[PDB]
């Protein structure tokens, strides 16, 4: 089945690999070469997660976990039961994510649109690799990565965040959090503004981009414009992920102590380092 | 007054049926309350 | 009280009915849960104690 | 602390989490139905409605009142691609590409597709043309950045196709929407600015080869552009990424 | 290279737009401010006018009092030393009264009463600002969507500062007015209640924050990818669907198996954003008042090994 | 105080009726909850203690 | 005046119905308060 | 009571029917799980102990 | 009224079938409740 | 002060009425809260201790 | 003339009814304050 | 001091009246709170001590 | 000047009634201040 | 000195007046709080100590 306007777009071309071997649609999905690759990797990863569940001895979805190898294996292999299944599933997950991005590239080419979406997805992929490849290798052990469990990977997060004190004092963490929070705020504002313009008070005429510009100038004395708001949303999300991967690439590689002591450098500035009075005086 | 499209005449039967339902509901509720209060009171 | 029917010239009957339904169901489950929380009104535990079921 | 459980381990937090599961199911249902107001019902590749329509029912119609008496738009409703879509299905079975029968860049299919939008100009909140050329606008000037007027325009084959003459700007947005380009024959074609690389000495266009700017659709008026014309121009220009590709 | 439409390569400036007026009271309106070329490289370079009604001025006055009260207390903590004030600015704090005062207003000014005063100021300011957003939507005849989206964050704020301290019976529970003081309040809140990670509503709030980031990356990338077809003009694509809306729909139709519309994606967006603070407020409200150890609770509800 | 009918020349009945319904329900629930919090007024516990239901 | 779009007579009759409902609610409130006060006074 | 059929002049029957189905199913599952939680009314455990399957 | 766009006799027939199904459901419910109450009463 | 009426010609009556209603509710609840917080005027605990309920 | 588009006579009537309401509310407040101050003074 | 009236010709009466009301309310609340803050002036606690209340 | 352009008689009456209210408020405040100082002076 | 009328021929009276009122209020409250900070100028503290209120 197709949407009422789909048929004029379902034309050949745009595929990076193949070109007619894997140029078709299964239901709504576009299957390409990378569609085949991503389906294989994802199916393997899911089946191996279930298999690791039966090896773990639990069928609670929230208790299933797939741990990486211990710190003793360094950056080497591991038996499937110890940390090998996690390494295979990391292979499958990386392959699936990359194949998904390249399949999106093919879809972009076939629709004649920009490649903003696969690029923005590559940002998330590189954050994932920062957590499972870059930081572990720069640290030297696959056991510094997180397990594949719903609540055990939060255990990884908590233990790592407390290995360095209160992680709130990481400054890259601070800018990443500010980006995340302002991105959520921007998304709320954008959704609300567009819905308010498209849906008027009651039984009256639809509003215009000038009307929403007017509303936000009457609210906060400014409006960024409909192209600017989408620019800002993409930038906020991508930069939040970038400084997230930044806060976790300098942590345990450049800074090793409690991050709070970082903020000492400012209070020990020689001009006012030794003034009596205040919080730290 | 007819903001909802009602014409003040079928609203009468609508209210009659709604009050019938409300009073049947309250009768069953009173039966349940009395049965529980006999079972054990709260005052 | 002889002019309460004008409530249907007040609000959309569908909206009032659905709000009433959700309101009443939420109240009913809340009250039943409150009673079940208190040991003196948990009829399951009471009936277990009376018949020495546990 | 009210840590008391009504039954089992079901405390107030459990009540909250299950209430949120119910609410989230309802909200996802609502959000999906609100997003089925375009392109529905689904159709077979021959245009007839398909056997399957999805687990989500279509929503009730809603009416938008366009600001300037343009009419009331009710969605969902009957739909039709009221234009000559020129494609032939490559396979008898479903789910295979439809090959273009002719020149796809000219027929308006695939990445060159266009939508039969209203053939009326875009009206702002003041009831005036939202977009008008630089001359038509009163007081608008290039406030900053490169001024792309008189610059040569170089196609994807690296041959000049024309020179930029004017910029069409947006009145309530103050955004530079279109570049007007004159070819060898003295006629003007519009170019969306999202497709042009405005360098210091030229305005490059990677989408189109030099011998395609004349194939860009034209405009019935030289000062007002309608949504249909804008869609045709944009579709044609963006179709050159796939179709004008073989000529570098 | 190939242009990506992330920065405007050409800027254009014209008459100052004073905006429309459906039921707007023109008297309160300001006049257009300057124009920012740097900020115009990213969006509308125009600044102003600003509407200043009655709830607006109330909000401005109350917020001025709140911020200024915090500032005066910060100066007091500095010993009135400007050098200290610029040295210990982050480490300052207008803390709430200590727990032995409970909810009582009988706390010394230096011992949390000033916090009560500033909290009153901020409460009044934020509620008047919510009324302001609702009224500004009302004047232009627009829907009240921004008001309710604001009410979600307002509820999280009220839980953090007002409702939860009342339920716990002490102002000591509330968040201080400091930079690292409220960071420390956050970390200590997690530690006291036993790994807030196992709060299901903290997990939901994080799910919707991650989802907001994912959804805005997706939507921004989608609109920029179809901006070559006039995808930015979302309202007109709603009124008169173009090739931009259809290509955006079909990209996600062929990627994910389902898609949104030019209007319903913003319903997705607003709900994804407001669920963050809705679930967060619920989770903070349950912490301490209902659950004091979230990891033990998790153990009792699956979620963790026994 | 018998000439208050003029309120409906100012305030829409639609607004006031729904807003006051929500207001009255919320205040009623709040007061009932405050009473439930105070041990001297938790009527469930008073009835449990008075009738030796432990 | 008349922002509600109601004439004087409609307003008067609507007010009469509303005051009937308000007095009914107030009477039930007085009854409940009296019962609670005699059962367990708060003064 | 006789003219309750008028209900089908206010709501679409399909919406009511699907709402009733999900409401009834959720309520039934909730009550079955409540009984399962209480050891007094866990018929599985009653059959286990009554027939000494432990 | 007339929101649903149904005639009175169509609503009559639909309600007749619905009440048949409702009474069948409630009858099965009563039989099951009585059986368990005999097996294990909760009062 | 016999001429206080004409202020209604300056401010919108609906505005004034809704603002003053919100203000009255907020002031009333704030004063009630202050009195509830202080041990001297918390009437619930007064009736608990005075009637020897606690 | 003014801002709200009202006259003086309707302003007089509105002021009268608002003052009646204000006096009633303030009188109930005075009675309540007397009752409480007799019950438990704060001076 | 016989010429201030013309400020009402340079200041909008609605704006200035709202500003004055907001300012007076905020100032009064702040001063009452400061008085409650000082242990020598909190009238609730003063009367609690003088009348020997908890 | 004349941003509002209010006729001088209107401004005169507005200022007169505003000052009437201000004097009333200041008188009540003075009475309350005297009462507070007599009850418990700060000087 | 007797020429300061020419500042208002360019400045806006409304903006100047509102800004100066806000600035004066902020200065006054800042100074009052400064005096309340120093125990040698905390009049409430001084009166509490003189009359033995603590
Ligand atoms: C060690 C610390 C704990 C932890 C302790 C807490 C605590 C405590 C809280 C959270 C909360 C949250 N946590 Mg946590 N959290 C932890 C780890 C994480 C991790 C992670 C990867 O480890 C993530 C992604 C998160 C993410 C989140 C968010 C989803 C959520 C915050 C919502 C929000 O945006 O509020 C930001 C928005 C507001 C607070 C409201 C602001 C709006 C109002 C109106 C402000 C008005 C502005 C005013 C008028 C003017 C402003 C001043 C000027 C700008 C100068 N947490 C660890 C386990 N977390 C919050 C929550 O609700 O979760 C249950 C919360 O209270
Ligand atoms: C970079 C900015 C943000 C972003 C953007 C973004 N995400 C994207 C995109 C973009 C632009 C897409 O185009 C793509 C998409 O299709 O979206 C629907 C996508 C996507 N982002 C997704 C999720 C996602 N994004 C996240 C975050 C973010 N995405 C950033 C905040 C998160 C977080 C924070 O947790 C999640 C969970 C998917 C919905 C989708 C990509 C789907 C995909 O990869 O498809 C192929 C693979 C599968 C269908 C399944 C693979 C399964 C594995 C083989 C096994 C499991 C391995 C895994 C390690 C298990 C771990 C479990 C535990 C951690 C609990
Ligand atoms: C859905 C949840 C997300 C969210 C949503 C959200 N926030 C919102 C909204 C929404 C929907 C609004 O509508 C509202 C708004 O107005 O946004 C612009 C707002 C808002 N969210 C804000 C902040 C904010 N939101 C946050 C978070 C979030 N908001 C969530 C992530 C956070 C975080 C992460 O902590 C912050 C800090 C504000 C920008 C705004 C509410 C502003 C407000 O209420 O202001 C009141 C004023 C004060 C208390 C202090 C004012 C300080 C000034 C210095 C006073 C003096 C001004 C001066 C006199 C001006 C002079 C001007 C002249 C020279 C012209
Ligand atoms: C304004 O503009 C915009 C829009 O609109 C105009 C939009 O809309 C959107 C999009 C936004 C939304 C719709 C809002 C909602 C979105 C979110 C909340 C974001 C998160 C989304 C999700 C979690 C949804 C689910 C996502 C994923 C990744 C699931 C994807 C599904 C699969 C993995 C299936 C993939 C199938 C492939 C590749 C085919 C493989 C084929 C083969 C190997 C051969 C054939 C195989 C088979 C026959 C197997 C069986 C069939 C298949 C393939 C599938 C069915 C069976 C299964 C077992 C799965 C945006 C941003 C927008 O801004
Ligand atoms: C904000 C609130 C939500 C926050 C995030 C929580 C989870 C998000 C879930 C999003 C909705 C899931 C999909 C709904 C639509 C759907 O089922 O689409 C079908 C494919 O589903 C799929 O492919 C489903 C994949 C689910 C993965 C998890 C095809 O549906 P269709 O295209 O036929 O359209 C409907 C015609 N009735
Ligand atoms: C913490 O405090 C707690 C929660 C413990 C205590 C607090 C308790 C509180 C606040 C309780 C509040 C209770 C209230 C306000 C209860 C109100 C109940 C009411 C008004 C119930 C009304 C029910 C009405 C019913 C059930 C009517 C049913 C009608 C039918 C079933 C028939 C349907 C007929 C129709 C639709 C008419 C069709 C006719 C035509 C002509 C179309
Ligand atoms: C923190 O502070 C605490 C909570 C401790 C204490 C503070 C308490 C406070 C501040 C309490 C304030 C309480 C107040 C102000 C309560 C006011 C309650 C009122 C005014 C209730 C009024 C109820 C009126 C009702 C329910 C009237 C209902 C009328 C009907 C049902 C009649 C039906 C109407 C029809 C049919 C419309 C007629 C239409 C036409 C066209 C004839
Ligand atoms: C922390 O500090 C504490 C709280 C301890 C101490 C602070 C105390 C403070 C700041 C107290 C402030 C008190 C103030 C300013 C109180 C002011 C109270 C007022 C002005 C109350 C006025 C009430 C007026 C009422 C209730 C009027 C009712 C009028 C009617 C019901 C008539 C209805 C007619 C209408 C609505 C229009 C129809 C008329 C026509 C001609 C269509
Ligand atoms: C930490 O540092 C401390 C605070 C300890 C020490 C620092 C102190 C500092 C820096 C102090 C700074 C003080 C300054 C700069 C004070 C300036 C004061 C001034 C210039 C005050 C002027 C006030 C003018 C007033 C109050 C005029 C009021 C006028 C009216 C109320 C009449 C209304 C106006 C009318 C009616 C105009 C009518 C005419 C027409 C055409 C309508
Ligand atoms: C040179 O500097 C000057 C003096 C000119 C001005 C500078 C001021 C500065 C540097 C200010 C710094 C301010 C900062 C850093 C503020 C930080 C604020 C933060 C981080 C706040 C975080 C959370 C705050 C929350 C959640 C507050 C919530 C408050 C409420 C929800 C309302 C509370 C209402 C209460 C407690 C009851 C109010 C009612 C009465 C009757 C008191
Ligand atoms: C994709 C290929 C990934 C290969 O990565 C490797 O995979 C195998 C399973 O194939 C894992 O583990 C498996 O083989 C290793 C090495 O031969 C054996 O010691 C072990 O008995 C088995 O569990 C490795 O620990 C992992 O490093
Ligand atoms: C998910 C959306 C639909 C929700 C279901 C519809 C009904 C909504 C209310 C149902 C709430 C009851 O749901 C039920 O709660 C009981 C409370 O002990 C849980 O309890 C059970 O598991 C827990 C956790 O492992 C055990 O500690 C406990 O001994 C056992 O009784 C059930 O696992 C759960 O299924
Ligand atoms: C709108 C919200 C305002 C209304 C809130 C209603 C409940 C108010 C809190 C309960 C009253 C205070 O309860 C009292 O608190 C003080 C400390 O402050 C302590 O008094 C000992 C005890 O904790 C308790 O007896
Ligand atoms: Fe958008």
């Amino acid at each position: 089945a197709l949407l009422s306007f789909e048929r004029k777009y379902r034309v050949p071309g745009g595929t990076l690999v193949g070109g007619n071997l894997f140029d078709f649609w299964v239901g709504p999905f576009y299957v390409g070469f990378f569609g085949v690759a991503t389906f294989f990797f994802a199916a393997l990863g899911i089946i191996l997660i279930a298999w690791s569940a039966v090896l773990q001895g639990t069928w609670n979805p929230q208790l299933i976990s797939v741990y990486p190898p211990a710190l003793e294996y360094g950056l080497g292999g591991a038996p499937l039961a110890k940390g090998g299944l996690w390494q295979i599933i990391t292979i499958c997950a990386t392959g699936a994510f990359v194949s998904w991005a390249l399949r999106e590239v093919e879809i972009c080419r076939k629709l004649g649109i920009g490649y903003h979406i696969p690029f923005a997805f590559a940002f998330a992929i590189l954050a994932y690799l920062t957590l499972v490849l870059f930081r572990p290798v720069m640290m030297g052990a696959w056991g510094y990565a997180f397990p594949y469990g719903i609540w055990t990977h939060l255990d990884w997060v908590s233990n790592t965040g407390y290995t360095y004190g209160n992680f709130h004092y990481n400054p890259a963490h601070m800018i990443a959090i500010t980006f995340f929070f302002t991105n959520a705020l921007a998304l709320a504002l954008h959704g609300a503004l567009v819905l308010s313009a498209a849906n008027p008070e009651k039984g009256k005429e639809m509003r215009t981009p000038d009307h929403e510009d007017t509303f936000f100038r009457d609210l906060v004395g400014y409006s960024i414009g409909t192209l600017g708001i989408h620019r800002l949303g993409l930038l906020l999300s991508l930069s939040a992920v970038f400084f997230s991967a930044l806060c976790m690439i300098i942590t345990g590689t450049i800074w090793f102590d409690q991050w709070v002591d970082w903020w000492q450098w400012w209070v020990k500035l020689p001009w006012w380092a030794n003034i009596p009075g205040g919080i730290n005086g | 007054l007819g903001y909802t499209g009602l014409t003040d005449e079928q609203a009468q039967e609508l209210h009659s049926v709604y009050m019938s339902g409300l009073w049947l509901f309250s009768a069953v509720a009173i039966v349940a309350h009395l049965a529980v209060y006999i079972w054990r009171p709260w005052f | 009280m002889s002019k309460f029917y004008k409530i249907w010239m007040i609000f959309d009957p569908r909206r009032v009915f659905v709000a009433q339904g959700v309101f009443l169901f939420l109240l009913a489950v809340m009250i039943h849960l409150i009673l079940l929380s208190t040991p003196s009104y948990n009829w399951l535990e009471i009936s277990a104690a009376k018949y020495n079921r546990v | 602390m009210v840590g008391v459980t009504a039954f089992g381990n079901f405390d107030l937090a459990s009540l909250a989490i299950y209430s949120f599961w119910i609410f989230l199911a309802g909200l996802i249902y609502y959000l999906q139905t609100e997003n089925m107001r375009e392109g529905y019902p689904l159709e077979n590749e021959d245009g007839t409605p398909a056997a399957n329509q999805g687990p989500f029912p279509l929503p009730k119609p809603k009416t938008f009142i366009l600001p300037h008496g343009r009419g009331t738009l009710t969605v969902p409703g009957p739909e039709s691609e009221d234009r000559p879509i020129a494609l032939a299905r490559t396979a008898v079975s479903e789910g295979f590409p439809h090959a273009p029968t002719g020149d796809p860049m000219k027929d308006g299919v695939g990445p060159a597709s266009w939508v039969a939008r209203r053939d009326l100009p875009e009206l702002d909140g003041h009831g005036h043309n939202k977009i008008k050329p630089m001359k038509a606008a009163a007081g608008f000037y290039v406030s900053a950045g490169k001024n792309p007027i008189g610059l040569p325009v170089r196609g994807c084959d690296l041959e000049i196709a024309g020179k930029v003459v004017d910029i069409w700007v947006d009145i309530p947005e103050q955004m530079a929407r279109f570049l007007e380009v004159e070819l060898k024959d003295g006629s003007t074609r519009l170019l969306p600015m999202q497709m042009v690389k405005v360098q210091s000495n030229r305005v490059h266009v990677n989408a189109l080869s030099s011998d395609l700017f004349a194939g860009i659709p034209t405009i019935k008026s030289p000062t007002e552009v309608t949504l249909l014309e804008e869609d045709k121009i944009c579709g044609y220009v963006a179709g050159g990424l796939m179709y004008a590709a073989p000529k570098r | 290279a190939e242009y990506q439409n992330i920065f405007t390569q050409v800027q254009v400036r014209g008459p100052a737009d004073l905006g429309m007026t459906e039921d707007v009271n023109l008297a309160n309106r300001s006049g257009v401010g300057p124009f920012s070329t740097l900020l115009g490289w990213f969006g509308n370079a125009q600044l102003g006018p600003i509407y200043l009604g009655s709830l607006g001025v109330l909000s401005l006055f109350s917020g001025l009092m709140w911020f200024f009260t915090i500032g005066i207390w910060f100066w007091y903590q500095a010993g009135w030393n400007p050098a200290v004030f610029l040295r210990d600015l982050f480490f300052f704090s207008l803390e709430p009264p200590a727990p032995e005062y409970g909810l009582s207003f009988a706390a010394p000014l230096k011992e949390g009463g000033l916090w009560l005063i500033a909290s009153f100021f901020m409460f009044v300011a934020v509620w008047s600002w919510w009324g302001r957003t609702y009224l500004r939507a009302q004047a232009l005849g627009m829907g009240k969507h921004t008001a309710w989206a604001f009410l979600s964050a307002i509820w999280l704020w009220m839980v953090l500062g007002f409702i939860r301290p009342i339920l716990m019976g002490s102002w000591s529970e509330a968040v201080p007015y400091g930079i690292f003081s409220h960071l420390d309040w956050t970390n200590n809140f997690s530690l006291v209640h036993g790994n807030l990670f196992y709060n299901p509503f903290h997990g939901l709030s994080i799910a919707f924050l991650y989802g907001s980031a994912l959804l805005f990356a997706m939507h921004g990338a989608t609109i920029l990818a179809v901006s070559r077809f006039g995808g930015e003009r979302e309202l007109e694509q709603i009124a008169d669907r173009g090739t931009a809306a259809e290509r955006a729909a079909l990209f996600w139709r062929w990627t994910m198996g389902f898609n949104a519309t030019m209007e319903g994606i913003h319903r997705w967006a607003i709900w994804m954003a407001v669920l963050v603070t809705l679930t967060g407020g619920i989770g903070i409200l349950l912490s301490g008042t209902v659950v004091d150890n979230w990891y033990v609770w998790g153990q009792n509800h699956g979620m963790a090994p026994l």
